[PDB]
């Protein structure tokens, strides 16, 4: 039979497009974190630097601000690796066990 | 006849697809007020804190806020039992009336 | 191949992206003018008059509420005939353009 | 429209005859090939009483209602459709002239039912309990070869027959389920056909002689790909976001190196040596530099593999199907005891016999693959199916015609039920049974009266049953000649005749509906 | 039968989501009705004094000292100025809010109307 | 045909702008329920544009209902709109429809 693995194809090709909301999600933000970085290091740091987002500002300074804007870029680039890696190996899984079942 | 009892439980599963969905907004926003929470217990260098719903940013001491979002991690851990309960209700009502619709159109 | 047809193809292309450009900025050029005209009859210098800038107001005279929409006004209307003086030039070269092909 | 009082029986007895008459030629050796262009429009050979019905482009609805009739037929005998064919016609030919006479079909009707059951009384009486031994066997599967194709391609083909349902008694199977794979062979000369007691496979692994002996096949029946299609998708096919698509790219070539070195760890876990071997048959294609690979370890790799061959390998030999090639035991593997590839043609075909249980065997033909292929398949096919009924009885009795006469004399003379009504019928009934030795005998020059008074007057004398030679036209005695039926073939067309002879027959009108 | 389904079974499809798009974008202008409350909770809890970072415009923030928290803007009308108190604005904000859960609740069994009916023809198709 | 398009073009841009007037209208029905309780509690101003002018509660009542006013003005123009273009459109579609087979 050929229907097996000619439809198995296609499920592997389905969760690419899975794979493809995710990592590109992440991907838009590292970019951010680029561009914020950046223009830091060139304004003035001897006065404090707070930490603003939506809906909260925490008092604080430019030593606290400072590390977790090199973290967090840090951390994205590893998982749009991570979540290529996973997503691929789910559809190496899903083939050989169409092809042990309708034999 | 026989076509209305198949429509009721099938309506019945798109409740239940509201009712999975409704569990992830309200994880998420009790951890989130509890990570709030972290970062405010972190420093104890500035009482100066702000907080606010729209983009105001009023300006307060950082330890009434503390026992405010303390309070918003809890409405929203109140939140995930009540919902829970009731998607775990949602999908007995729905599950086991569908043993019911098959088996005995299939008979 | 016609590197002249290339040129007539670009010409009438930006005949096209002029006139809109005229016509988006004389709707804000009415826009702003006839702001300034509502909000003088209503109720001039009696004890404050704010004026948004924002969400912070400041109170003046009722003349001056105008003279900064009047300056806007005059940004936008010098544009309009700039932009007619770029309509003029996009003409000039498609009554030529005709001569070319036959020419080169 | 409709059809009234005489008409209705008139078309129906009427069309019997036409198609009893060009069907005629196609029983015994004496049968000649038939091709239809009329009934697909295209060049084809065909020769069997049922598979012409379904060929052609019949309208006429008696001919239909036959071909669902002798279809129950074709299931169990194959053969013997044209000769229900031959029978219905004649039988309907001298009752009719009782009706045209004037006489109700159905007291003739009633006349045909202990008419049969004492010719089914005298198949007790005329069956012949002999043995199933193989030149016993011969005798069968010749008559039913030559009745389809020459008798120089049937005693070539008669000694690639007998042998595979021996080995079906091995299973101790009366009838034929498997053994009955006919595989084809790239020739010019159909004069050649093959015996091979497992399996053929259709293919030869692109880079050969990787390992063309297997003396120890531990066999692996998969479809794992190597040749693996590698795209990029952000819809399920083709998207215009450049950016998205790029990032799966890195992953589709991890895929064929991971299928390369699962066979390696595969080769260790069942042979441990080059000694012992191990043979891949893949669905698909395989990488050549791969093919170089794996023939340095010890492996022999045939790629795209038929999919039929994908589970008839597993029951015989066995091996399942994967998509990886993960350590496995022999106990997950089939066995196939010797391997060797074998080229005709511009394909090899390489032979795996003696499996893990012999279970299957591949009667495998030569030919010029044409039509003529085609007309050495079915005619083997239906040389298989007679010898399934005789596996089936244990009666084998000399057939074509000798049993024909001798219940005809049983009949008209002694009267089953003598009472006028019902010896009608068997008048009609016995003089049906004339129609298979007298006219294919006719037809071979000598005829139908110089064979009949031959044939009633020697089994009449002798008692033995002495048929007809269709190669001369006098009647030779069937039982040295070798032309011989089945227990089981003879009473189902005693059978299959009766009921769509009698329904037929009782009909007065025939409708346009729907 | 078959091929009018096939052509049938493809229209509710975005029927249903552009009714589901419509319900997505009235949740957001009751969005900002919540939110309007729960910044007005705030405001006369605290007290007058206290120093706001607002938007002086998108991403640029001016302080300010808080002044006369018991009398409020509401825009409502064509985008008019309506003054109110504190107090008759937490309503109206509710009452928005339950209105604009009224133009969704007209929609939402006529949204679930096109997604029954398209499974319909799934089996009608399927039977 | 182009004239299938065109006769409905023009109609669909006239219902986009006065579904902008539903909600508006809604909205407009809001404030006269806002300012029925105002009887010198709170004043009214009115926002036009990037000037914030005084207004009165009785000016405010007026203000609402000349908005009102003009969207019924514009609702009834639709309805005329509305069954002329459907209705020489669908004698265009016979009679165009013609044009290009022969």
């Amino acid at each position: 039979s050929a229907e097996q693995v000619i439809a198995g194809f296609n499920r592997l090709r389905q969760e690419q497009r899975g794979l493809a909301s995710k990592a590109a999600e992440l991907e838009m933000e590292l970019n951010e974190h680029s561009l914020v970085i950046d223009t830091l290091k060139e304004v003035d740091e001897t006065r404090k630097c707070y930490r603003m987002v939506g809906g909260v500002l925490v008092e604080r300074t430019v030593k606290e601000v400072l590390p977790a804007l090199e973290n967090n870029k840090e951390q994205i680039q590893k998982i749009i690796e991570t979540l290529t890696q996973q997503l691929q190996a789910k559809g190496k899984e899903l083939n050989e066990f169409r092809e042990k079942h309708n034999i | 006849a026989f076509t209305e009892l198949q429509a009721k439980v099938i309506d019945t599963q798109q409740k239940v697809k509201l009712a999975d969905i409704q569990i992830e907004q309200l994880n998420r926003t009790k951890k989130h007020a509890h990570l709030t929470d972290t970062e405010i217990m972190t420093l104890v260098d500035e009482t100066n804190m702000y907080e606010g719903v729209g983009r105001m940013f009023i300006l307060q001491s950082k330890e009434a806020i503390h026992s405010q979002l303390l309070e918003k991690q809890k409405i929203a851990e109140e939140k995930i039992k009540e919902l829970e309960q009731k998607k775990s209700y949602l999908e007995r009502s729905v599950k086991e009336a569908e043993d019911n619709i098959r088996e005995m159109l299939m008979a | 191949d016609q590197q002249k047809i290339n040129k007539f193809a670009r010409n009438t292309s930006r005949i096209t992206e002029l006139k809109e450009e005229i016509e988006v900025k004389k709707k804000q050029l009415q826009n702003l003018e006839d702001a300034c005209d509502d909000i003088m009859l209503a109720d001039d210098d009696c004890l404050m008059i704010p004026y948004q800038i924002g969400d912070v107001f400041i109170s003046h005279s009722q003349e001056e509420t105008q003279e900064m929409l009047e300056e806007a006004k005059k940004n936008l209307q010098e544009e309009i005939d700039a932009l007619e003086s770029r309509v003029e030039s996009i003409q000039r070269v498609l009554a030529d353009l005709k001569v070319q092909l036959y020419a080169k | 429209e409709v059809a009234r009082a005489q008409a209705a029986l008139a078309v129906n007895i009427s069309a019997a005859r036409g198609l009893q008459d060009v069907l005629r030629t196609n029983l015994g050796p004496k049968g000649t090939m038939k091709m239809l262009v009329s009934g697909a429009g295209d060049i084809k050979l065909t020769k069997d009483g049922n598979v012409l019905l379904h060929e052609m482009q019949i309208q006429h609805p008696t001919a239909s209602l036959i071909a669902k009739v002798a279809t129950a037929q074709d299931d169990i005998t194959g053969d013997g459709t044209t000769s229900n064919v031959l029978i219905i016609g004649e039988l309907l030919k001298q009752a009719d002239l009782y009706i045209s006479e004037g006489l109700h079909p159905r007291i003739i009707t009633e006349g045909f039912e202990a008419a049969k059951e004492k010719a089914l009384q005298f198949l007790e009486e005329v069956k012949v309990s002999r043995e199933m031994d193989r030149e016993t066997l011969i005798d069968v599967a010749r008559t039913s070869l030559r009745t389809k194709v020459h008798a120089e391609l049937a005693d070539v083909l008669t000694e690639a027959v007998v042998d595979s349902i021996l080995a079906i008694k091995k299973q101790d199977e009366p009838i034929d389920l498997f053994m009955i794979e006919i595989m084809e062979m790239k020739h010019k000369s159909e004069t050649d056909t093959s015996l091979i007691r497992g399996l053929v496979l259709d293919h030869g692994a692109r880079h050969p002689d990787m390992k063309k002996r297997v003396e120890d096949a531990y066999i692996l029946t998969c479809n794992v790909s190597l040749e693996y299609e590698k795209t990029e998708v952000n819809s399920g096919f083709f998207y215009k976001s450049a950016e998205e698509r790029e990032k799966l790219v890195k992953a589709e070539r991890k895929f064929i190196e991971d299928r390369v070195k699962k066979i390696i760890e595969l080769k260790r876990k069942v042979c441990g040596d080059s000694d012992k071997g191990f043979v891949v048959i893949n669905q698909k294609g395989i990488d050549p530099f791969s093919l170089d690979a794996l023939s340095k370890e010890g492996i022999v790799a045939l790629r795209r593999a038929k999919r039929r061959n994908m589970e008839r390998l597993t029951l015989a030999c066995g091996g399942v199907a994967l998509n990886s090639f993960d350590d496995l035991s022999p106990d997950c593997l089939g066995h196939a005891g010797l391997v060797y590839e074998y080229t005709l043609g511009e394909e090899k075909f390489t032979f795996i016999e003696k499996c893990n249980n012999p279970r299957s065997v591949t009667l495998l033909i030569k030919g010029p693959n044409k039509h003529t292929l085609t007309q050495i398949k079915d005619a083997v096919r239906d040389g298989l199916r007679a010898v399934k009924n005789a596996i089936d009885d244990g009666c084998v009795v000399p057939g074509a015609g000798a049993v024909e006469v001798a219940m005809a004399e049983a009949l008209i003379k002694h009267k089953p039920s003598v009472k006028g009504r019902a010896q009608l019928g068997v008048q009609a009934f016995a003089d049906a049974l004339l129609i298979i030795p007298k006219v294919l005998a006719q037809n071979s020059g000598f005829d139908l009266q110089e064979t009949l008074v031959k044939i009633q007057a020697e089994h009449s004398e002798s008692g033995q049953l002495v048929g007809v030679d269709l190669n001369t036209g006098e009647p030779m005695v069937a039982a040295e000649v070798g032309v011989w039926d089945n227990y089981c073939v003879k009473k189902q067309l005693l059978h299959s005749c009766t009921v769509i002879a009698t329904n037929i027959l009782l009909v007065d009108e025939i409708m346009r509906a729907g | 039968n078959l091929p009018q389904l096939e052509m049938l079974k493809n229209q509710l499809d975005q029927e249903v989501e552009f009714l589901s798009t419509s319900i997505a974008q009235l949740k957001v202008v009751q969005t900002k009705y919540v939110e309007a409350k729960d910044c007005l909770n705030v405001l006369n809890k605290s007290n007058e004094g206290k120093e706001l970072l607002v938007p002086l415009t998108s991403s640029m923030y001016v302080p300010g000292k808080l002044h006369d928290v018991e009398h409020v803007l509401i825009d409502v009308g064509t985008g008019y100025y309506v003054e109110k108190t504190a107090e008759d604005a937490k309503d109206f904000f509710k009452r928005k809010i339950d209105f604009l859960t009224k133009q969704m609740e007209k929609i939402q069994p006529a949204l679930q109307e096109k997604h029954a009916m398209k499974q319909a023809v799934m089996e009608m198709m399927s039977q | 045909v182009e004239k299938y398009q065109q006769l409905q073009k023009d109609l669909s841009k006239s219902m986009s702008g006065r579904q902008k007037l539903e909600a508006q209208l809604t909205e407009n029905n809001i404030v006269k329920e806002e300012l029925a309780l105002l009887d010198g509690s709170n004043v009214v101003f009115k926002l036009l544009g990037p000037v914030l002018v005084k207004q009165e509660l009785g000016e405010a009542r007026a203000t609402v209902g000349k908005r009102l006013d003009y969207i019924t003005a514009e609702i009834k123009r639709y309805e005329s709109q509305l069954r002329d273009l459907e209705r020489q459109s669908e004698q265009q579609r016979e009679t165009l429809a013609q044009l290009q087979q022969e």
